[PDB]
């Protein structure tokens, strides 16, 4: 059932000059400076200040059709520089030595040698996000083709912009519409990702798979026929891989082994180009077509069969566990933030996978041994993905204050962790300090033996080992699967496991990284800072109600600076400063991850391969044991591979030299917001509104200091910008100079 | 009097709750009388269920039986909670409502400790009273 | 409509639009204006 | 303990007594009009010093003044 | 003697508004002490815009 | 005493290194200056300023700190 | 530390003889960090490494250690 | 330096240890 | 001859840049096609430095034993178009926007609610503001003279002691 409200709210241009229209406190004026960091922090809460379930949820489902709506301009943003900025089309001619460039500057007061000596004929910026393999492998080979796209994209930017106007202010949905969520999972496993992978295997197989196969051969890009001359000519297509002369009839008598030639299951590395067979990928993209579209004719709806998952939760209950999941089903329909939580850990969690699935299956071709950027999508994705882990710590803590209710939820799973919080806690706390010692102080027990020139003494590969048995059993097992447990793959899942080297070019594609010691060493260092990372995210949700200190915390907000100094203190008791605590170590936690990733592919995985069979890696197999110690870390990581970074002056990297000094800058001035206060700053405004006094111009809104917790804010924001955006130019020169 | 034993809310669970101070020093207890079968978050994790009662909860620590009260009042509309702190190991029985009626209210025969008869600007200066044992801001 | 772009962010960019818009273009036109002629 | 003074400024609003989390202040009859009320803090042996009281007065400068002191088991809100 | 609707100065040298203008709101005309009601044009930290004063503490700038 | 032969080669040696964790190598490394016992090389500049004030013998020295003890010792 | 920052970079120039360096490479911050920081740490950070040990394995551990006690206080 | 000076400074040094606690202990009071 | 700089005119040192700038991009340039899109960006690159230098050796700047022009402030008139007349430049722009916000905050806290007037920026006074920020440098000395430019030490307001 569908039904609408007919244009609630019309378009006028009159509460556009009223800031603060949305809420009440803020639609009459502002006294203080404060009220436009009161007004910019709340304007996307949407129950801060509405009462109704059903118009609160009318003002998501529009707003998420606008941030469609900018992805799509951001689309044919990389899509109109594609064409026009870029030197795609010379780079479909030679993939090997040209540089993707695209973002070419203005030739003005100095910026104009970041457009240096790229290749091709072209002047420009290289760019390091993998457009350009990622439109080879889209099938890509004209520049017009990158052009239409961009108008594509910008009338479907246009068109997700008009539907958010369609759906709020002119049509707007109901609650019992919303509500519906078996059917919602019916349509978004169906439709969206059902028929997402199939009419992306409807792209794969007639378009990518003739003019990516011709391209391993290499005869032209432009003697590589349009993508539309394979459906209109039969004989063309068939002349590769000659099932379509057979047409859809193997395919309508279930006699599905005629397809034996194009829809595969080689799972190697094209040893051509590098990446992931297509082959493989359209075979995927079908079997991920109908498991999902099965997997989406599984819940109820108004055809009487199906799943109904008020009816699955209620009996899932054990003898551990009480009442089990009953009443958890009536949580995420009644609640926006417990929704956000749970689909932003599976999609920060997802991201991170595909750092990890993309250096080790390369799915592109001539992105695995370009090193400028098969590093960049590891790093980029697994920022991101810890930001949104924080982001569902975030609304997980919002949840409990705001939205969860003890009276529906008496004996339930969400009741039974709440009433053991502190044994999740105290054995978190000792497994965080248990992991810290036998990770981190396995590095200062190495550092001093190395001190103390006692290499007998550190825990190396040639003193006491500490061998990872289980991540080399298991990187046996999966190496050793094609042929005994996946007979019809023809080389393993990956070559990271195990198996022979395979270049592209004069470099290496993929080996398999091993783990000793070293490697060891740093995992549980990982683990160490994922587990604290847990530890201040899990006791922000679960203490965001109450505690033994504070009964009432549930009262104070989610987002209360203190509850002042007493009790010795309680600065930082709310759940926002657990998510701004577990921010930093978010940042140390990823940070460390690209650091191993990073340092781990330079010296053992990534490098020059030569013509006898041999390979020299880039920073020498220094991982062994150099990476042991702190002062190995430091050195012959920190210190060495940043020297390309520093001497990037009057080179095309000089901009990113500018920001690896200027995201110095930024971080040093977030220690000035989280070492200091607000009634510090405060009386310093009381000296200078006296002074604007003085001279008779004094404003009328008065200034005041910032809040505590937008000095909290604002001290994490330029944290993270300062501490990134180091990262960011550290680690694009420095794999753009040595690879 | 409290009424011990009362019986407590049928409950079984929270980790965090009357721990080994309680049994050395100086626990606490709240008596109310509950109108419904209704649920409610404790200071500890959350539920109990309102008795019929004759309802006492051994908490922690003053400000949880205080603040147990400021959820009752509003969310179940019942003004009849009557705290305590306990027999040996406490000090002092009924610390809420003291004067039997509600302490925000005004009520004859109150003392007014602690009131400075002054503004605060007004008080003594600490140059004052330099190796003086009279506190700066008492009377 | 003209109301919207009376309001304090709209013209905290369009003003720094122009303003830094004429320090580009005069640029450009004279480059390298270290010393006064 | 720390200690709570009231100072004679208080307009009798009610709103520091009903802002305490462990009730610690109380409103008394005033004689200076026998109509109005002042704020008295019998019980300061229970403040914690969580400054909530002085939140809520509402006449420009404080008519309860919270100055912190010798802290205790009581006033650190230990549960154990 | 300072009557409503009179601009003042503020001589409690304890305030926010100390020395500032304030346009008064009422008197109230029974014994209770401090009872200049003087509202301000500046708001204070607390977010409040008038406060009793005494009628020493009130001037007449007018 | 052997600083004062060649102020401009010799090492100024601040005092013994005893630290029972040292290996077989930390041995050699901080035995320098042409010690055979291992020390850490003075930095306080101490050497220079006894020099100019006119000490030039180990017992100068000694004679030296026996009188702080006595100084301090009223 | 900016005090002492210029004093030190300023007389190691001085002191080898060669003022350019500091001269022209201190007007700019990248010269305080590229030419001043990274490259007189090439000794202090290699007083210990795979290959072994030398005079400067204190200093090398001391500096690491106040690192660590630098960002404890954070 | 010498064997029996070595031992004897440590004798100096003995002047400062009961007078140091001494003048602690007193200081204490 | 102030500081020990030659007029660098006849220097060996600021010549010793344009060699070394000009062969950098003739480098960067002898590999291209002489009919190609970055070739004018290499061709005109070199001619941007080469107008550069030739508004240099005309100035008379004092470049040392590095090449690189150093300014003199101590203000003379030989030297004064380095600092003194773009500071004279900076002063009378400065109090434009000196005198703009002070014309407005003036024009504004004298109406009914200028709370909501520092959000609407206001082209009924804001041009007005500025006309009365045009005649700055006269307009503040006749406002000092006339005291209404500042107020006595009891109008502001004064934290306690
Ligand atoms: C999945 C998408 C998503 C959505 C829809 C929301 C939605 C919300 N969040 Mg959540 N959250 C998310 C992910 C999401 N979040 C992530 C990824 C994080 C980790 C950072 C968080 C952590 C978080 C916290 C800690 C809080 C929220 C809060 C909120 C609520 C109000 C926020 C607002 O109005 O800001 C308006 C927008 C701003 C204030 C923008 C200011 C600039 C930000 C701070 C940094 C931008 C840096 C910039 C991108 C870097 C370039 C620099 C350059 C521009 C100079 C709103 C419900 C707040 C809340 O109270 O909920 C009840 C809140 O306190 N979120
Ligand atoms: C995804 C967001 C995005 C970003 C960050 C940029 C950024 C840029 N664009 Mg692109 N552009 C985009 C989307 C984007 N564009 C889209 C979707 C289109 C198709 C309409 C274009 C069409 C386009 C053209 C035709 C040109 C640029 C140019 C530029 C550069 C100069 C700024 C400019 O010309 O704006 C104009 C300034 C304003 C609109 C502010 C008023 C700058 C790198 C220029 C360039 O690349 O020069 C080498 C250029 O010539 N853009
Ligand atoms: C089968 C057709 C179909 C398709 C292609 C989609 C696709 C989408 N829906 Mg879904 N949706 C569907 C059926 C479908 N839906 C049905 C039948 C319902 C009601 C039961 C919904 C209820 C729904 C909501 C509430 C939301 C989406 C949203 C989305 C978008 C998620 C953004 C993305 O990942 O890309 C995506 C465009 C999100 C969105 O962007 O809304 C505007 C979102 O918030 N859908
Ligand atoms: C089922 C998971 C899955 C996987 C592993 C892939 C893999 C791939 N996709 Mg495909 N795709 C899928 C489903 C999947 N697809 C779906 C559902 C859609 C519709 C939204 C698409 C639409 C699509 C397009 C338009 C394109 C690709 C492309 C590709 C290739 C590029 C690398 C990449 O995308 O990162 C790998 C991604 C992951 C590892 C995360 C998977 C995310 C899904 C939602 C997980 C579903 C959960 C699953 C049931 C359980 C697995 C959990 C976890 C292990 C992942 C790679 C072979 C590109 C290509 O053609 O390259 C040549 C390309 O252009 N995909
Ligand atoms: C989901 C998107 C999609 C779309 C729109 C098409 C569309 C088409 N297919 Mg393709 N095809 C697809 C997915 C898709 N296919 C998949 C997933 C497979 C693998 C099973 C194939 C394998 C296939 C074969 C073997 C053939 C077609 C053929 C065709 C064309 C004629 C079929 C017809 O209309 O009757 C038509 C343009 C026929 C064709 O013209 O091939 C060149 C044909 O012989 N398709
Ligand atoms: C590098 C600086 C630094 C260090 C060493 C620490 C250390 C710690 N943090 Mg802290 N943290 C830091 C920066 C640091 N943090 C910063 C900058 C922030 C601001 C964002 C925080 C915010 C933060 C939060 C939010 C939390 C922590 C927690 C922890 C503890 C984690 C458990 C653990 O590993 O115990 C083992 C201890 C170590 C590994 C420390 C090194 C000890 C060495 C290796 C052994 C000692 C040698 C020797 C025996 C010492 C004595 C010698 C002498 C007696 C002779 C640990 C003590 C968490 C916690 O308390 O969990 C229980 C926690 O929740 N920190
Ligand atoms: C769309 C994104 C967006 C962005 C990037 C900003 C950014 C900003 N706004 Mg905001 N603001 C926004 C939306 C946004 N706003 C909207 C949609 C409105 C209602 C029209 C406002 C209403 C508003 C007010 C009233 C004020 C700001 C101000 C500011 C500035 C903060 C202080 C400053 O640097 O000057 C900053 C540039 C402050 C400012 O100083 O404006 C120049 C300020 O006073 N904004
Ligand atoms: C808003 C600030 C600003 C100001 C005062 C100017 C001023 C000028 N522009 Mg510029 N310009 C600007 C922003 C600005 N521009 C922006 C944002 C763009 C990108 C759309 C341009 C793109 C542009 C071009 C292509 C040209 C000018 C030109 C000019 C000059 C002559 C005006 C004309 O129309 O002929 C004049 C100095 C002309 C000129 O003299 O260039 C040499 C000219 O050809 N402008
Ligand atoms: C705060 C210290 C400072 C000072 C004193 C200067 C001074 C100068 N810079 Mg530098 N610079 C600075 C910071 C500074 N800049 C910063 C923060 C950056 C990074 C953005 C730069 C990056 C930079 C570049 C890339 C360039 C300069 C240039 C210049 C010269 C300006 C020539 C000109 O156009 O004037 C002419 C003045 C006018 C036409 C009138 C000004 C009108 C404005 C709009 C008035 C503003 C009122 C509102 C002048 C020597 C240019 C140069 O030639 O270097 C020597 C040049 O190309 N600067
Ligand atoms: C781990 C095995 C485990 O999950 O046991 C399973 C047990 C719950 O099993 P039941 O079958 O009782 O629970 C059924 C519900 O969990 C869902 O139907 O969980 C617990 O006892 C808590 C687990 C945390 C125990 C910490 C160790």
């Amino acid at each position: 059932k569908i039904v609408i409200d007919k244009d609630p709210v019309s378009t006028s241009f009159d509460k556009w000059a009223v800031p603060g229209h949305f809420s009440r406190t803020l639609a009459k004026g502002p006294k203080t400076t404060t009220w436009i960091w009161n007004l910019h922090a709340d304007v996307h809460d949407f129950d801060s200040y509405t009462s109704d379930l059903e118009e609160v949820s009318r003002k998501i489902f529009s707003a998420h059709f606008g941030h469609l709506a900018v992805v799509f301009i951001w689309l044919s943003g990389a899509y109109f520089h594609g064409a026009r900025f870029s030197n795609y089309e010379a780079w479909l001619s030679n993939p090997t030595t040209i540089k993707p460039s695209a973002q070419v500057v203005w030739p003005i007061v100095g910026q104009e040698i970041l457009n240096g000596d790229v290749g091709g004929g072209f002047q420009g910026i290289q760019i390091t996000s993998g457009l350009f393999q990622m439109w080879r492998a889209s099938g890509i080979t004209t520049e017009l083709q990158l052009y239409v796209t961009a108008i594509g994209a910008l009338v479907m930017a246009a068109l997700m912009l008009f539907a958010g106007w369609f759906h709020y202010h002119k049509a707007a949905p109901k609650l019992e519409w919303f509500q519906n969520a078996e059917s919602m999972m019916n349509h978004h496993l169906g439709g969206l990702f059902g028929l997402g992978s199939l009419s992306w295997a409807g792209h794969q197989i007639h378009v990518s798979l003739p003019v990516n196969k011709l391209l391993d051969s290499g005869v032209s890009p432009q003697e590589i026929p349009l993508p539309h001359e394979f459906i209109l000519n039969k004989d063309l297509i068939a002349q590769l891989y000659p099932s379509f002369g057979q047409g859809l009839t193997p395919f309508f008598t279930l006699n599905w082994n005629e397809y034996s030639d194009f829809l595969t299951f080689k799972g190697g590395l094209n040893p051509v180009t590098g990446g992931l067979w297509l082959s493989d990928s359209a075979h995927h993209h079908l079997a991920i077509a109908v498991l999902f579209i099965v997997a989406g004719h599984m819940y109820r709806t108004n055809w009487g069969i199906g799943h109904s998952m008020k009816e699955m939760y209620d009996s899932h209950k054990g003898p551990f566990t009480g009442e089990g999941h009953k009443g958890v089903y009536e949580i995420f329909t009644n609640s926006w933030h417990a929704q956000l939580s749970l689909n932003l850990a599976l999609f920060g969690s997802l991201s991170i996978i595909v750092a990890h699935h993309m250096y080790s299956m390369p799915p592109y071709p001539y992105l695995a041994t370009d090193y400028a950027t098969s590093l960049c999508l590891f790093t980029h994705h697994v920022w991101i993905g810890g930001f949104l882990i924080v982001g569902a710590g975030a609304h997980a803590a919002i949840f409990m204050v705001r939205d969860y209710d003890p009276a529906q939820n008496y004996n339930n799973l969400v009741d039974r962790v709440l009433r053991h919080r502190d044994a999740i806690i105290s054995h978190l706390n000792w497994v965080c300090i248990f992991l810290g010692f036998h990770s981190f102080g396995l590095y200062i027990h190495n550092d001093t033996m190395r001190a103390l020139g006692r290499p007998q003494d550190m825990f190396s590969d040639a003193a006491i080992q500490l061998q990872p048995v289980f991540a080399q059993w298991v990187q046996g097992v999966n190496s050793a699967a094609a042929g005994n447990t996946a007979p019809n793959a023809l080389a393993n899942a990956s070559y990271a496991f195990g198996g022979d080297i395979v270049s592209v070019g004069g470099k290496v594609a993929m080996m398999p990284i091993s783990l000793g010691t070293a490697d060891f060493l740093v995992h549980h260092i990982h683990a160490f800072t994922i587990h604290v990372t847990v530890l201040i995210l899990l006791k922000g949700v679960l203490f965001a109600r109450n505690s033994r200190l504070i009964p009432d915390k549930a009262n104070l907000g989610f987002r209360f600076p203190c509850d002042g100094p007493g009790r010795g203190g309680t600065c930082q008791v709310s759940a926002w400063d657990h998510v701004f605590l577990g921010l930093f170590w978010m940042y140390n936690s990823l940070s460390v991850v690209l650091f191993h990733f990073s340092w781990k592919m330079q010296s053992d995985v990534w490098g020059n391969v030569t013509a006898d069979g041999a390979v020299s890696h880039i920073t020498g197999n220094n991982f062994a044991q150099g990476a042991i110690t702190i002062n190995g870390w430091l050195r012959d990581f920190l210190w060495a591979q940043a020297s390309q970074v520093i001497q990037s002056y009057g080179s095309a990297l000089s901009a990113y030299g500018l920001m690896f000094l200027g995201a110095h800058f930024i971080w040093a001035f977030s220690l000035m917001f989280l070492f200091s206060g607000r009634g510090y700053w405060q009386e310093l405004i009381e000296s200078i509104v006296w002074a604007h006094n003085k001279l008779k111009f004094a404003p009328s809104i008065q200034p005041r200091a910032l809040s505590i917790t937008q000095g909290r804010a604002v001290g994490v924001a330029h944290y993270l910008l300062g501490g990134i955006a180091t990262t960011w130019s550290f680690f694009h020169a420095r794999i753009i100079s040595v690879g | 009097t409290l009424n011990l034993n009362a019986p407590t809310p049928i409950f079984g669970g929270s980790t965090g709750g009357l721990l080994r101070k309680a049994e050395v020093e100086e626990f606490y207890s709240i008596t109310w009388t509950g109108k419904s079968e209704t649920v409610f978050e404790l200071p500890t994790g959350g539920a109990a269920i309102m008795r019929a009662g004759e309802n006492l909860l051994r908490l922690a620590r003053k400000e949880q039986c205080i603040a147990l009260g400021a959820q009752l009042k509003d969310k179940f509309k019942i003004t009849d909670y009557k705290i305590y702190r306990v027999y040996p190991s406490g000090e002092v029985q009924f610390l809420h409502p003291k004067d039997g009626v509600f302490p925000e209210k005004v009520n004859p025969g109150r003392v007014a400790v602690g009131s400075n008869k002054r503004r605060i600007g007004q008080n003594p200066d600490p140059a004052k009273l330099k190796f003086k044992g009279q506190e700066t801001f008492d009377s | 409509f003209s109301k919207y772009l009376s309001t304090a962010p709209v013209i905290g960019t369009l003003t720094a639009f122009f303003l830094a818009g004429l320090l580009i273009e005069i640029n450009r036109f004279n480059p390298d204006l270290l010393v006064y002629p | 303990a720390h200690t709570v003074k009231i100072y004679d400024t208080c307009i009798g609003c009610t709103q520091c007594v009903r802002a305490c989390p462990t009730d610690v202040l109380e409103m008394v009859p005033w004689d200076g009009c026998r109509a109005n009320q002042i704020a008295s803090a019998p019980r300061t042996e229970d403040c914690v010093g969580c400054k909530r009281c002085e939140s809520a007065c509402p006449t420009d400068f404080l008519s309860i003044r919270v100055y912190l002191g010798a802290e205790t088991t009581r006033s650190m809100g230990l549960g154990y | 003697m300072v009557q409503r609707g009179s601009k003042v100065r503020i001589l409690r040298k304890e305030s926010y508004w100390y020395q500032e203008i304030g346009t008064v709101a009422s008197i109230d005309q029974s014994g209770i002490k401090y009872p200049v009601i003087v509202r301000f044009e500046k708001v204070n930290y607390s977010n409040v815009n008038s406060n009793n004063f005494s009628l020493d503490e009130v001037v007449e700038v007018e | 005493e052997q600083w004062v032969k060649d102020p401009l080669n010799t090492r100024p040696i601040a005092h013994a290194i005893s630290d029972p964790h040292f290996g077989q190598r930390a041995i050699e490394a901080f035995s320098q200056a042409g010690a055979s016992s291992p020390v850490n090389i003075s930095y306080s500049g101490v050497y220079q300023w006894w020099y100019t004030q006119g000490m030039r013998t180990n017992e100068e020295l000694y004679n030296g700190a026996i009188f702080l003890l006595i100084l301090s010792a009223l | 530390g900016w005090t002492t920052f210029y004093w030190h970079w300023k007389h190691l120039g001085v002191w080898q003889g060669n003022v350019a360096q500091f001269n022209e490479s201190s007007t700019y911050l990248m010269g305080w960090f590229r030419d001043y920081l990274w490259l007189n740490s090439s000794q202090l950070i290699n007083g210990y490494n795979p290959f072994g040990m030398n005079n400067l394995s204190v200093w090398a551990w001391m500096f690491l250690f106040g690192h660590l006690i630098w960002a404890t206080g954070f | 330096l010498a064997d029996g000076q070595i031992f004897t400074a440590l004798a100096v040094a003995l002047v400062p240890g009961i007078l140091a606690l001494r003048l602690a202990l007193e200081l204490y009071k | 001859d102030v500081a020990g700089l030659i007029p660098c005119s006849q220097s060996d040192a600021f010549e010793r840049r344009l060699k070394n700038t000009t062969q950098r991009l003739e480098n960067r340039l002898k590999k291209y096609e002489p009919g190609s899109a970055p070739a004018e960006a290499l061709q005109k690159q070199i001619d941007k430095t080469q107008q550069r230098f030739d508004k240099y050796r005309n100035s008379g700047l004092l470049c040392g034993a590095d090449g690189l022009p150093h300014l003199i402030t101590d203000g003379r008139w030989s030297h004064a178009g380095e600092f003194t007349i773009p500071g004279l430049l900076f002063l009378y722009i400065a109090g434009f926007i000196g005198w703009s916000g002070r014309s407005y905050l003036q024009a504004v806290a004298a109406s009914d609610n200028s709370t909501e007037k520092e959000i609407i920026i206001d082209i009924p006074v804001a041009l007005q503001s500025v006309s009365k920020g045009f005649v700055w440098p006269l307009a503040a000395l006749q406002e000092f003279s006339s005291g209404k430019l500042t107020a006595r030490d009891e109008e502001i307001t004064i934290s306690p002691r």
